[PDB]
């Protein structure tokens, strides 16, 4: 659902980021908040960003007045596993 | 349309700060800026990559060098603060990737027009235009030639078009001379039709911005 | 500074010309991030080699890049007039560090001479007008880039009041300068005629101008 | 069976035109359509579908709007790796369907091809057919006259052409003309000549060579 | 990476019946449907029909209905559609096809989302009477000094091979940079012909070595060539 009055503010809010750059796509249910210096070249990057070294994290830059398409929307995503156990949780 | 358009010829006294601009025309992941002294080679600068927000310097440009971006309006800015007679130089922006592909080839691709960014103590001085006319000696060959003389201005760049940029056949504005004053003076020919000389009205818009100096002249035969 | 490439490289058309552009382990030797730029005098340089040894879209095979060691090579095989111009590399020296070359100036040999084309201009009646006086000399169209200019009161030299420029490329490959004489009012005007004279590989041209009343 | 027109069947745009095309149902599907851009030799790719959203990986410059019979895909400004055949579909009742196409190629500027000129191998002169090949590189635009002089004399009916797709980055065109003679009639004859007459070219140039050196 | 490999290009007699294979990789194969596309050389796209990777339910188009058959084998995640009794009209290029998952509505409504994120590589299927030709792949050589001026072309020619297709590559597809590979051309022979040409640097034509590698797999035939120009 769209949360721009809740998420966004005046001059963008930069509270909100998203993993740009990673080594490898994610196993399903992973996560991964390493913040390690993407090293995109050649380059050693030696712990500092550079050249083809960049921060793997980037803010979202929510302003109220962004689009529809570029406005913060919250999700919540619910997974049902039915395992070999006892099923504990039901409705009516 | 991939093309980068550089603004500014801005002259600065010695201390002062320069803030050169970049204007970014189709996809550009990062703009990088390289700055040759007249003469001699080119030095690197600075990278900035807008959509990431980290900058780069040069060492020896450690607290003189600030690079920043408006991604509303799509430029790139490169302030230069404390500027001395070493700085008197032309800054170029350069393309390092288009606007997918986060990778950084180092080469860059497109650059734009120069940037001359004269410091100097020196006050500016501007032009003064005079009408070269044309005579039997060059016009009997069906083509005459006429010209402007751009005296006694400084800094450089002056900017001589013909009839408001309206004839640019056979143009060919001289290279400046440094005279012994220190300041500069150059000369714009064109080549004309003899035909044309008494039906058609030649003139010469010479604009130093360094001064604020807008001249027009009146180029006709001599009589 | 920081680089060493040779200064005047030269070749002829058909043949190969390498430019060599040397650094260290740290800069050119280690990594692969070697760019290679043309420059026509007045023109912005212009991207022929990016990565050692990649053409981007737009450049003739004629460029290819290579590397060695520490020293990367640029080579010009299908050598044109137009190939004429300035050549600096560039490469990587660590993170948040490009170093530039000292450039070299590619001379293409086999060019024939050119005569200059010479044209003197009078003072203007608005010129006299202000008690000052100037003769233009305009040389273009020369090669190679080497000319020597003389003014003559009548028939006698004249070494004081006169500023010429460097030689300098056109478009067309080949050469332009200009040449002025400031002059008083009284002198102008005291003469028979004034005469520039162009001395050029041996051959000469002159230009002669006198006054109109 | 839900029938798909598309508006136009082909079109030729400049570099940085924005490019619209339209794609009429005929029922109602409320935005159950798609956009796919085909290239030669490729399969479809998938750049908008609902008729509104953008896929995952698109440039922000293609967009899709529309509803009930009638759609519009638009380019904002035309890159050069755009040139392509443009698709839409609908899945809003079975079966699915797709429109006619539309081949979208660039205007560009006027280019002047490069001419080689291949003899025949002689391996294949060890089989009784001998094939010459003339070569028409990196040109525009795609109208080209390819004629063939077999000792100054024009050969007819015996020459086919081939000519590939636009290309993704420089918007040019290649040919390919081969002339299959019999090794009989192949040896007939010395002098094999390619005269390619373009646009580009300001006379027309002519690729020979001598059998048998 | 998500992959769909399918069969060689296969030629076959008016009548018989042909099986085209594709193979998903590098995802869950039994969680999403499978769709088939068919295209006729020239023109436009053509819808064939779904199969279920789980179940295999099928749903063939009416057109197709009673020729066609799509088959499934989970244990190698691979998809098969067999066409019989096949005509002119059926000479195309057969694309396997995956959709996402369909999902339901808030209100519990079933939710179609049949747009195709993934295809495969195309299969060509020709229909002719004709036999099949293996190629003759010759050398194109700049015998002539093109490298006078820096840029020397080479290229190879494939002459009377059918049916299509040809792969061509160079350096065993190490060299894409200034490929251009002519579409085929049908001789009065009724045989296919066509030349691919590669404008490489004349410094790198002693350097380097220039192989074409000439593929038709309809007639399991696979040429290489060494091409070097020609010294007169």
């Amino acid at each position: 659902w769209n949360s721009n009055n809740l998420d966004s503010k005046v001059g963008g809010n930069y509270n909100y980021l998203y993993r740009l750059f990673r080594k490898s796509n994610l196993k399903p249910f992973e996560r991964d908040i390493s913040t390690e210096i993407y090293q995109a070249g050649s380059t050693p990057c030696n712990g500092v960003e550079g050249f083809n070294c960049y921060f793997p994290l980037q803010s979202y830059g929510f302003q109220p007045t962004n689009g529809v398409g570029y406005q913060p929307y919250r999700v919540v995503v619910l997974s049902f596993e039915l395992l070999h156990a006892p099923a504990t949780v039901c409705g009516p | 349309q991939v093309q980068l358009v550089q603004s500014g010829a801005e002259v600065k006294k010695p201390g002062s700060s320069v803030k050169v601009s970049c204007k970014a025309s189709g996809g550009t992941f990062g703009i990088s800026w390289v700055r040759q002294a007249p003469g001699q080679g080119l030095e690197w600068m600075g990278r900035i990559i807008p959509i990431l927000g980290t900058a780069n310097h040069a060492q020896k440009f450690q607290g003189r060098v600030t690079i920043t971006a408006d991604k509303s309006t799509g430029t790139v800015y490169m302030e230069l603060s404390s500027l001395r007679s070493e700085d008197t130089a032309v800054y170029y922006c350069a393309r390092d990737g288009d606007s997918g592909s986060y990778y950084e080839t180092l080469g860059f691709d497109y650059w734009g027009q120069g940037t001359l960014v004269t410091v100097s103590s020196a006050s500016t001085k501007g032009p003064s235009v005079f009408p070269l006319a044309p005579s039997s000696k060059s016009t009997s060959g069906g083509t005459a030639a006429l010209g402007c003389l751009v005296k006694d201005y400084f800094p450089e760049p002056v900017t001589v078009s013909w009839n408001s940029g309206a004839l640019t056949s056979g143009v060919h504005t001289f290279p400046a001379v440094l005279q012994s004053s220190g300041l500069y003076s150059l000369s714009s020919v064109v080549t004309v039709p003899s035909s044309s000389l008494g039906t058609q009205t030649y003139i010469c818009n010479v604009n130093h911005k360094p001064s604020n100096t807008k001249v027009d002249k009146k180029v006709e035969p001599k009589s | 500074s920081a680089l060493t490439q040779p200064p005047s490289a030269s070749g002829s058309p058909g043949q190969s010309v390498t430019i060599s552009c040397t650094g260290t382990s740290s800069d050119v030797g280690g990594y692969n991030y070697v760019s290679w730029y043309q420059q026509h005098p007045g023109k912005a340089p212009k991207l022929m080699i990016y990565e050692v040894n990649k053409r981007p879209s737009g450049v003739p095979d004629r460029f290819s890049g290579s590397k060695s060691g520490n020293t990367a090579s640029l080579t010009v095989s299908g050598l044109q007039a137009e190939d004429e111009a300035d050549y600096y590399c560039s490469s990587y020296a660590g993170s948040n560090n490009l170093v530039f070359g000292g450039g070299t100036k590619l001379t293409v040999l086999g060019q024939p001479k050119a005569a200059p084309s010479v044209t003197l201009f009078p003072p203007s009646s608005e010129e006299l007008q202000a008690n000052k006086a100037t003769l233009v000399c305009l040389i273009s169209d020369f090669y190679p880039g080497a000319v020597t200019v003389a003014w003559k009161a009548d028939s006698s030299p004249v070494k004081a009041g006169v500023e010429t420029t460097t030689p300098s490329k056109q478009s067309n490959n080949k050469y332009a300068a200009s040449s002025y004489l400031s002059l008083t009012p009284e002198q102008w005007k005291s003469h028979r005629s004034y005469s520039c004279q162009v001395t050029h590989e041996g051959s000469t041209v002159e230009k002669t101008v006198a006054p109109t009343e | 069976d839900i029938q798909l027109t598309q508006s136009p069947s082909s079109l030729s745009a400049s570099v940085g035109d924005r490019v619209t095309i339209t794609c009429q149902a005929s029922q109602d599907i409320s935005n159950y359509l798609n956009w796919y851009q085909q290239r030669p030799g490729k399969a479809p790719k998938l750049l908008i579908y609902d008729a509104s959203n953008l896929e995952t990986g698109v440039p922000s410059r293609f967009s899709g709007s529309g509803s009930g019979t009638d759609f519009t895909f638009t380019i904002s400004s035309l890159q050069p790796e755009d040139i392509a055949t443009y698709y839409c579909q609908q899945y809003d009742n079975p079966p699915l369907t797709f429109g006619g196409g539309t081949k979208l190629e660039i205007k560009r500027t006027v280019a002047a091809p490069s001419v080689f000129i291949f003899p025949p191998s002689d391996e294949q002169l060890k089989s009784g057919t001998a094939s010459v090949v003339c070569l028409l590189n990196n040109f525009y635009p795609r109208e080209a006259k390819v004629q063939w002089k077999v000792d100054n004399a024009l050969q007819s009916g015996n020459s086919q052409e081939s000519v590939t797709e636009q290309d993704s980055k420089d918007s040019t065109y290649s040919l390919s003309s081969t002339l299959t003679l019999s090794k009989a009639d192949y040896e007939k004859h010395k002098v094999y000549a390619c005269e390619v007459t373009h646009q580009g070219l300001s006379s027309p140039v002519t690729k020979s060579f001598n059998r048998g050196e």
